[PDB]
């Protein structure tokens, strides 16, 4: 429904559905590194353990769950080679802290993406916008993205999606909770 | 199931239809499972998701209709001497409904053979048992 | 797919009727009303089985076809001398509804002519007679959702159409010296059904056969 | 609007609209016996009484006034000659417990339909489902049901309409409150 | 060369069981679940000459054919006059797999209208009957390589489909005062047979029915 | 090269080669059930256990490594349906030395090949001789051979591959040995 196809191009139907997210009063957002996820899950997960190269471009779908009487806006934006850094210190980000898996992270400084970019200035990536009066969900196709026809995908993360309420949710009653369903489905299936 | 009863060997496809009859704005997701007649029944989400899974939104849609596929219940067991399969149901998200509105919701099921069914080999259905004698029994002797 | 016709789903054969009755010469004045002679009223609702499996439908329409079996044992008492078993003709009748049923073995009704009669000897094969459709409708009611009669008094669920009739069973043969017990097995066959509306099947084993109470 | 009409078949628009019922959280349902009811109310009535042979085929439509925070399932089924039973005794059912007018009964047990049968295997006969999320109404549409030609409309019930509600009423406060309208149309208007 | 086709060769009916039971009236409670009814479940590896015949082929394809010839010999035992052999009806009920089977004489399984039943006299030609191919598969399995059940406690060899069924021979009438011994003759005949894959013959003379162990 | 086709018929390249087993001058023969065997292996074996229903007709190939100094003549026959009894007892076989896996058993009785017939007429089946004169392989082609379109593979078996030294391997010197090696490939490779 009116899906986002990023960069003007276009390239099975598993849709493997991440666990929902619990979205509060107070959140920051959410973020999934695409190959690091999506893999040691399913068959996709058993393709990339069995093979060194691998072919993608994915296919990303987000609803929110919420009544007419909810408000708040999401901004979903997928960032390509998002090299995150750390805070205060000369340090490099560690594996723990980078590969997350399935269970994904959340941003600690949304304002400026754990980059030292601007979150104002992410709409250059390709992105969605979820405003919970108009619309409830955000259709995204991605591309290879890479500079080589080949990559590892234990080590080499190509696609983070970023999910950052830039609105924060708001009812009468300060308990407010809407879930946030995120599914990714690889696309051509390629494992060599 | 009670036209099954009487018969001895049943085969074909059965149709499972679910509505949700909640209030007109609450919403939430449901996944669905099905396992083939080999195999365990699922106890967890990311398990269920292995298998051959429907995600319903509620939310929008009301019902929702899943076909099993072809089924011969004799070879399966027959007092072998059932597993045949199952059909699960686990919450994606939680039940999100208005203030004003109940927060309980309630989810009812149908079923129905498809025009593939057969029965074959006829016999006494067990539902009902001879009563040793009805109230009014020699009323056609008298 | 032919096996799951109504047709076949219907048309077994089932035992109705398992009554005896003794013979003996009663000099005496006791056991009144079946001395020597067993009457039954044709109906469907006797045995639960069959009741259940009629009761799937609000309309029927079918053809009865009546087997009568017969077996005489050994009068369980007096001399125990393996005789034989005297071949003992039998005359059974059917009286269709507004007609009279004999009270006796000795009544005339037995010699009208209006009623068709069969005549048939215990050693020969059983005797079998087919009964038409005989309502005043087009179809008989399994359910009546009505009073018979007019007045308040008439039963509920009592059609005052159908009622095939009643089948009355005799020995043709006056008293023996020696009695004997005589028990009389009739099997219904519907045939050429046709059914109408059907119904969910039953729960709640029933509680009478007039009525359809239940135990909830 | 979208009406059921029974078994595959078609056969004056006076549309006696019968007093409204009061649907609780704990109601347990409601069934009219067409002929029973809807005579010695109106012109059919006094058709009715004129006449010892009368046809029918009559029209159900059935409303329900909820707003969009109710919720419940409705099942309305017609069904045809509907002998129903008595609770834990041998002795049948009487006139004055069969024949309740215009005014209509309540079940007892629904589960069961009064009858010994079973309330699943209910939709085996003519019937539409009211469910307060999608829609709000039914209509059913009749044949003649009976085995003769004629009949007597004031000893014989041919059809029997039925309200069950297999969802109980809901809402947040529980003083819930939920009007039905039934209205019956006799079709052919004969009388003989 | 029509003499040595596969139907001439296995068509030839072969006594398959030659069961008695008693008849008298036991008013003890003894000799159960063989006071007055005979039952015998439908297999051929009863016979060892059949059972060699059959198992030259892995798959069969064939109707059954059921004779009943049964005889009455006087009791031996008490008044020697030979009053004669009374003319005792006879019930044959087949019942297939997945039914009921009757455990005494008066249970009401016999009534029932699913099982088809055979009643026949003891002065008449022996009653017949053809039992149709009754397997879920599309042919009879003489050997499976297999177990039956999905536990491991499953026996081997034993294929849960074929099991034609069971046939329940009763006396219908009631206890004489002089018992009988009656002895029933069953013979089957198969017909329209079809068979698969040819095996060698069998030596090493048969040590179970059950299985197919030997005596090397 | 020259295969025996089973029965006149004719219904992926795997080829699971088994582990060679060992010809001495006592052998007395060595058998495989064939879904017993093949399964719990290879990815036939994954797709058995991942399926209750299959489908198979394989592809058999026996080789032996022996000189020109060496004689013996050895039968392959297939066995259909080849249910084994015991030997001095009434009771059946067990599970344990029924199904023996990939490893295989061996005969105890050839002469009557564990069954009570003969192995005379075992030639009957579908079969092939291995003369270490004229030849040293043998090709065997199986049909489906079920009564039933479907069957359970890890409860029943279809074939029984029999490898049965009628003439014992001898050489000059009693310390004979010849590898023989199998090598089953399932075909058209249906699992459902």
């Amino acid at each position: 429904a009116n899906y986002c196809c990023a960069y003007g191009e276009w390239p099975t139907d598993r849709f493997y559905t991440l666990r929902s997210v619990k979205w509060e009063a107070t959140s920051t957002g959410w973020w999934w590194k695409l190959p690091d996820a999506l893999n040691n899950i399913g068959m996709f997960g058993q393709n990339v353990q069995h093979h060194y190269l691998y072919r993608s471009g994915f296919l990303i779908h987000v609803q929110c769950n919420a009544t007419k009487f909810h408000q708040g806006a999401l901004l979903v934006v997928a960032i390509p080679e998002h090299q995150r850094g750390a805070h205060n210190t000369t340090t490099s980000p560690g594996f723990d802290d980078i590969m997350k898996g399935e269970a994904g992270g959340t941003f600690n400084h949304p304002y400026v993406l754990d980059d030292g970019t601007s979150l104002a200035c992410a709409t250059i990536f390709p992105h969605q916008w979820i405003n919970l009066r108009t619309n409830n969900s955000a259709t995204i196709v991605l591309p290879w993205m890479n500079a080589a026809p080949m990559d590892f995908p234990l080590r080499h993360n190509q696609w983070t999606l970023a999910i950052i309420p830039v609105v924060p949710l708001g009812t009468r009653t300060m308990s407010s909770m809407v879930p946030i369903t995120v599914s990714i489905a690889p696309m051509c299936c390629e494992f060599n | 199931g009670n036209i099954s009863r009487y018969y001895t060997h049943w085969s074909g496809s059965l149709e499972m239809t679910f509505m949700f009859c909640g209030s007109f704005m609450a919403t939430g997701k449901l996944i669905l499972c099905y396992t083939p007649p080999g195999g365990s029944c699922p106890t967890t989400r990311e398990t269920a998701m292995l298998g051959t899974h429907i995600v319903w939104d509620f939310g929008l849609q009301s019902s929702i209709t899943l076909i099993i596929p072809w089924i011969s219940g004799s070879h399966y067991r027959m007092f072998n001497n059932a597993n045949v399969g199952y059909v699960t149901c686990f919450m994606q998200t939680n039940l999100i409904v208005p203030s004003e509105s109940s927060d309980t919701c309630s989810l009812i099921g149908f079923i129905a053979a498809k025009d593939d069914f057969s029965l074959r080999l006829m016999r006494d259905s067990p539902d009902i048992g001879q009563i040793d004698h009805l109230h009014g029994a020699e009323a056609a002797y008298q | 797919v032919s096996e799951t016709l109504v047709e076949n789903f219907l048309s077994r054969a089932a035992l109705v009727s398992k009554r005896s009755f003794e013979y003996k010469d009663h000099t005496s004045s006791t056991a009144q009303t079946d001395k020597n002679f067993f009457k039954w009223t044709i109906n469907t609702r006797s045995f639960v089985q069959l009741r259940r499996k009629l009761e799937l439908f609000t309309y029927l329409r079918f053809d009865a076809e009546i087997t009568i079996l017969t077996t005489v044992a050994v009068n369980g008492s007096n001399n125990n001398t393996y005789v034989g078993l005297p071949d003992l003709t039998l005359q059974a009748m059917f009286v269709p509804t507004g007609a009279l049923t004999p009270e006796k073995q000795d009544s005339f009704h037995w010699q009208s002519g209006s009623n068709a009669s069969v005549f048939f000897k215990i050693s020969d094969p059983p005797a079998r007679m087919t009964i038409p459709f005989m309502c005043i409708n087009s179809a008989y009611s399994v359910f009546y959702d009505g009073f018979a009669g007019f007045e308040k008094t008439g039963l509920y669920g009592i059609n005052p159409a159908d009622t095939i009739g009643n089948l009355c069973v005799r020995i043709v043969n006056e008293h023996q010296p020696v009695g004997f017990t005589v028990t009389v097995r009739v099997y219904m066959k519907p045939k050429h059904i046709k059914a109408w509306a059907p119904r969910p099947p039953r729960t709640l084993p029933y509680m009478s056969i007039a009525n359809a109470n239940y135990k909830g």
